């Protein structure tokens, strides 16, 4: 009574950090 | 006389059934319970008191 | 006396938009209503599903 | 009074105009599948148990209900006397009449009693013989 | 302090993009819009028939008649630096169908 | 119902950017604290230190730092209890008037941008002469002033 | 009352639990309670007597085996006696009055010569102290402290109207705080710290109350005294001020409010610290002299607690209180 794939993942999400590419100046 | 004898006992360890406990939980949800059963202890004491009152005067003579 | 329906501030239809209060009329309030208060119960068979407005 | 397809006309006044009583075991049932249902309520998706709080108490009251309903019990009638009170077969003098009258319970005062409720004994004399 | 507290679903790790997360306006459950983002609470609502969607819990329903999590679409930035979508939805969004697998 | 222990109005936090710590308990609290990312490329770190410790031990900000890079800021003086050190850019800085009355200090930051995203989270470590608070903080741009701005198509 | 009570067990037995009260006023009114109380029980147990007669000897069964018959006498008026009784509680109320008067009128008097007045201020949920005035004894400059401050109370002295005009309450604005004493030393109440009057022993002493928002009251258990801070009390005809003879011991004793104001009515505790009248002087020198140090550096620098002892500040969050530890640990 609740989707089979409809599951918690075991992943707990530590900060992937993000960044954009710098002018060359 | 009467069932006030026994009325009276089972009250007196449900009583000291709840006091005690009253004195071991700390501060919390379950101490109100704990109240609850001294206070239904107590109850059952005066219970037991009230039907001997009735034995002892009766005013509703024949059964 | 009394108006009914104004349709010209409702705006026209597109899929993407909704009101807080968006009831039927007042005959089909009932069907909305079942509706309402059915528990969300749905069943999953293997490539098939019931879905719980069923 | 007669009884109209299973129900009395006492307790029925109009058992003969229409359909007047439900079997019981249909109330059961009608009851249980209600108990059934209103359980099965607290298996969706939410959350709180403050639901769960109302649909358990009314639950449980109506399953109560539902095996008084069931049982239906009984106590008898208690025979005892509390007070100046009389048993069942006693008869009740009409205390009024009996004041208005002079007789029965209001029979055979004596004189100083009757001149007590400004009645002079001498219309009594022949009352009282 | 409330990107801390999500709870990612299975498949769907890398859908979003910092603070951003993009789930599917249609309800679950008939196909209305859902619309009401409550800001505190988090929770996606749908006026139609009162479906609640923890948007913290991978979008699954916590009220109302929907039985089913709003589907996520992946986003990134791109080259420029506006947004774009990074994939396809993994799921059939809109409401459910007999031949639709779970 | 609604007004239990558990309340819908008692778990709010501000409606801002910026992330926050400390609990009521602790010694010195940072709020609002924000990477602020100018559209000219300007960026800095926008946060209010308020300093609470009831020993009454005056603290001095030593340094702050952006996923270990460096942030300038200078003239910071020391905290004593119940005081606020507001830091921020200092095109926003000069926006806000310092109170006479009161013991808050405003203070200017920059710091070079390493290629930081509008969106993203990055830590920010702050030490002060008692000890260092970490603090995941968001990246955006400062408030445009409000009601001078039109969508323009090109 | 200048009689004092009859003390030992009898005494606490009558207190019968009121504390034992640090002003003259607080005497007077313990002693007139213990010996209102001694007549309560004199009354009380010469009436339950009476009950208690007819509980075991006017009984119905003790007559009828005594032989007595069906019925009493049947006895319906004594008119002697009845006036009797109706006199003797007309005399017991009306010199109970007097006494009270006296007593009431000795509290009440606004005429005690006060050396230093503090204005209070009641606010949703906290207290804010401020010196008012201060003798020349116990002030820094040897001449009287005065201590409104001046730019702040010419802002409440401008807010009673013309916000642009609204006017509606008698030509001033509904929002006026004119009413409120804004003075240079203060000392404010929060929900992080209980906050602290100082004051001296053996001076006369005046509190002038008010209140920001709905009514409150200040109650202090030790001058078994309390009295309503009302917002606009010349509005309300409600005395705002009220003196004390002087405090005869030192020491920290805890204030409360005793009217329902709201939500947070339980967490709106103060203290009242009393202190030798030599490091008073030095106390309001320190406020003075360094406004910017606060209420507990003042007192650390007297060499007293610098929180209040008394009572410390609630817990604040509403899960954590569950287990019954509900202080602060201020320190
Ligand atoms: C008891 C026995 C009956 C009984 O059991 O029911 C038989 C039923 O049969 C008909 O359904 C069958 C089957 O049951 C359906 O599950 C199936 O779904 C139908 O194919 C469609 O889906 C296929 C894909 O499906 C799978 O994937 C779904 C997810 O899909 C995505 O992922 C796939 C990966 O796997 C991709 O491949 C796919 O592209 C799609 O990807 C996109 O989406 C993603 C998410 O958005 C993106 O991420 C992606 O990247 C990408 O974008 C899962 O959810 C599903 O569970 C499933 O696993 C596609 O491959 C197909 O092309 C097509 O779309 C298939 O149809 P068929 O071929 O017709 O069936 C064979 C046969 C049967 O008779 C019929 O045709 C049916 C009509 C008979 C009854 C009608 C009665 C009359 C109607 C009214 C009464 C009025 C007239 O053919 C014939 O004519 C036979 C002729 C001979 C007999 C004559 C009669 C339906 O019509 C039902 O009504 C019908 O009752
Ligand atoms: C074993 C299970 C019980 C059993 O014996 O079942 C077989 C048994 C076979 O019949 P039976 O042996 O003669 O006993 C019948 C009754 O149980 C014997 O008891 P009874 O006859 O006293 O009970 C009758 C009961 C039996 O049925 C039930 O109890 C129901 C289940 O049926 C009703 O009370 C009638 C229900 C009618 C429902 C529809 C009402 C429509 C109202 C419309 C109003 C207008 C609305 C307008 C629209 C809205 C706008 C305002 O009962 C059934 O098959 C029926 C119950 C299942
Ligand atoms: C008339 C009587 C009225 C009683 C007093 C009114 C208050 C009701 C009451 O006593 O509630 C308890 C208090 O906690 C409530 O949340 C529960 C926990 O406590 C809390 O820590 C958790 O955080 C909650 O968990 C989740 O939920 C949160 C949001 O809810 C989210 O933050 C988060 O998801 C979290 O994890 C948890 O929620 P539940 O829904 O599970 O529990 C409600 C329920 C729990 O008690 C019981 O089971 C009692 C069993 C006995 C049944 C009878 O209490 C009630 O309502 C029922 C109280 C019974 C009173 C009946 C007396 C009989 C009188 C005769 C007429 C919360 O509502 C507080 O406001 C409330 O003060
Ligand atoms: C609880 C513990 C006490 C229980 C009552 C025990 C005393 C008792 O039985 O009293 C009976 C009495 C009825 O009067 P009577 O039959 O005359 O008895 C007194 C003279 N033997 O009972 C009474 O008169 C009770 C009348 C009410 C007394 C209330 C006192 C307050
Ligand atoms: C008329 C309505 C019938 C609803 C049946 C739902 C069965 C289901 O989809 O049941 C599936 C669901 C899981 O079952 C549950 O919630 C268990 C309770 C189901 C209803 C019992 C009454
Ligand atoms: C408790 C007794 C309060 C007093 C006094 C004041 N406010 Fe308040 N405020 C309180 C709560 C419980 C909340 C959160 C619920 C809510 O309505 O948002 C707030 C919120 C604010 C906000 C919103 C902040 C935001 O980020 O949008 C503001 C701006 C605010 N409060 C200001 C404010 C001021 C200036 C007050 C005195 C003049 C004031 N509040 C009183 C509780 C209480
Ligand atoms: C469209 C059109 C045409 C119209 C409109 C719409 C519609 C269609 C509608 C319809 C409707 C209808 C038909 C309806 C119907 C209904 C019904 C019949 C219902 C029924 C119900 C029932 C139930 C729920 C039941 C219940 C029961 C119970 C609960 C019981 C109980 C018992 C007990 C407990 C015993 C004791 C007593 C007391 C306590 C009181
Ligand atoms: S359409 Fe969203 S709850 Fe029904
Ligand atoms: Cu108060
Ligand atoms: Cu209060």
């Amino acid at each position: 009574c609740s989707p089979p794939h409809q599951q918690d993942s075991p992943v707990q999400r530590t900060n992937e950090i993000l960044t954009t590419s710098q002018n060359p100046t | 006389m009467g069932k006030s004898f026994a009325l009276l006992v089972l009250g007196a360890i449900i009583l000291a059934g709840g006091v005690w406990y009253t004195i071991e939980v700390g501060y919390s949800v379950m101490a109100i319970v704990a109240a609850l059963i001294m206070a239904a202890g107590g109850g059952i004491i005066t219970w037991g008191l009230a039907v001997a009152a009735d034995v002892n005067s009766p005013t509703s003579h024949k059964i | 006396v009394t108006t009914i329906n104004a349709i010209w501030n409702l705006g026209p239809y597109n899929p993407s938009q909704v009101s807080a209060g968006s009831q039927p009329d007042v005959y089909m309030l009932w069907t909305d209503g079942a509706a309402r208060v059915m528990p969300a119960w749905e069943l999953y068979l293997g490539n098939y599903t019931i879905p719980a407005v069923f | 009074p007669e009884i109209y397809r299973g129900v009395s006309t006492l307790d029925e006044p109009s058992a003969a105009w229409g359909w007047h009583g439900l079997k019981r075991n249909t109330i059961q049932l009608a009851g249980w599948i209600s108990v059934l249902f209103m359980l099965g309520y607290n298996f969706g998706n939410h959350k709180g148990h403050v639901e769960t709080i109302w649909l358990l108490v009314i639950t449980a009251l109506l399953v109560i209900g539902l095996l008084i309903h069931l049982f239906e019990p009984k106590l008898s009638q208690v025979r005892t006397i509390t007070s100046r009170n009389k048993p069942v077969g006693h008869v009740e003098p009409d205390w009024t009449y009996d004041q208005a009258t002079l007789t029965g319970t209001w029979g055979n005062l004596t004189d100083s009693q009757l001149r007590s409720v400004n009645i002079e004994p001498s219309r009594v004399a022949h009352l009282r013989a | 302090a409330d990107a801390e507290k999500v709870i990612e679903r299975e498949g769907q790790e890398s859908f979003h993009y910092g603070d951003y997360y993009a789930y599917s306006k249609i309800c679950t459950h008939i196909g209305c819009p859902t619309s009401l983002y409550e800001a505190q609470t988090n929770r996606i609502l749908c006026p139609c028939h009162q479906s609640q969607f923890d948007a913290l819990h991978y979008g699954k329903p916590v009220f109302g008649p929907a039985a089913r999590a709003l589907p996520q679409l992946p986003i990134t930035v791109d080259e420029e630096g506006y947004l774009i979508a990074a994939g396809n939805f993994i799921e059939p969004l809109g409401p459910a169908f007999w031949e639709r697998k779970s | 119902c609604s007004a239990g222990q558990i309340t819908q109005t008692s778990s709010q936090v501000a409606a801002v950017d910026g992330n926050q710590a400390g609990s009521a308990n602790d010694p010195v609290l940072v709020r609002d604290v924000t990477v602020h990312l100018t559209t000219d490329g300007e960026a800095g770190v926008k946060f209010t230190a308020i300093n609470q410790d009831t020993s009454h031990t005056s603290h001095t900000l030593e340094s702050v730092t952006v996923d270990g890079e460096e942030v300038e800021l200078d003239d910071a003086e020391p905290i004593e209890r119940n005081c606020s050190l507001v830091a921020d850019i200092q095109s926003e800085l000069d926006l806000i008037e310092e109170p006479e009355v009161g013991c808050i200090q405003h203070v200017a930051t920059s710091l070079e941008n390493p290629g930081f995203a509008y969106g993203g989270v990055v830590p920010v470590e702050f030490v002060f002469d008692t000890g260092a608070i970490t603090i995941d903080a968001t990246v955006s741009a400062p408030v445009l002033e409000s009601g001078v701005e039109n969508r323009e198509v090109g | 009352c200048e009689v004092a009570p009859p003390g030992g067990v009898l005494g606490d037995f009558l207190r019968m639990g009121w504390p034992d009260g640090i002003t003259p006023e607080a005497v007077a009114m313990g002693n007139f309670w213990s010996w209102v109380w001694v007549a309560a029980w004199i009354i009380g147990i010469i009436m339950w007597g009476l009950f208690l007669t007819a509980i075991f000897a006017w009984g119905a069964k003790r007559a009828e085996k005594r032989g007595e018959g069906e019925f009493p006498k049947q006895l319906q008026y004594n008119v002697p006696l009845e006036l009797v009784l109706t006199i003797v509680p007309i005399i017991i109320v009306m010199v109970l009055f007097f006494f009270t008067v006296q007593t009431q009128d000795k509290v009440t008097a606004l005429d005690k010569n006060p050396e230093v007045t503090v204005d209070v201020t009641a606010y949703q949920w906290n207290w804010k102290f401020g010196y008012s005035e201060i003798d020349g004894s116990l002030a820094p400059g040897g001449q009287d402290y005065q201590g409104s401050d001046p730019e702040r109370q010419a802002a409440a002295e401008a807010s009673k109207k013309d916000p642009s005009g609204d006017n509606p309450i008698h030509g001033n604005s509904k929002s006026d705080v004119s009413y409120l004493e804004f003075n240079r030393i203060e000392t404010l109440g929060t929900t992080d710290e209980i906050p602290v009057m100082v004051l001296p022993v053996n001076t006369p002493i005046e509190f002038n109350l008010a209140s920001a928002d709905v009514a409150h009251s200040f109650w202090v258990p030790e001058f078994l005294f309390k009295r309503d801070a009302y917002a606009h009390p010349e509005a309300n005809k409600s005395q705002r001020v009220f003196q004390i003879e002087e405090i005869t011991e030192e020491g920290a004793f805890v204030g409360r409010c005793a009217e329902m104001c709201g939500t947070y009515h339980a967490m709106m505790n103060f203290e009242l610290r009393v202190v030798d009248r030599d490091s008073f002087a030095e106390y309001i020198s320190f406020r003075d002299s360094n406004p910017d140090a606060t209420n507990a550096q003042a007192l650390e620098h007297i060499g007293q607690a610098p929180y209040a002892t008394s009572t410390s500040p609630f817990v604040s969050d509403r899960t954590a209180t569950r287990d019954g530890e509900n202080t602060q640990s201020n320190a």
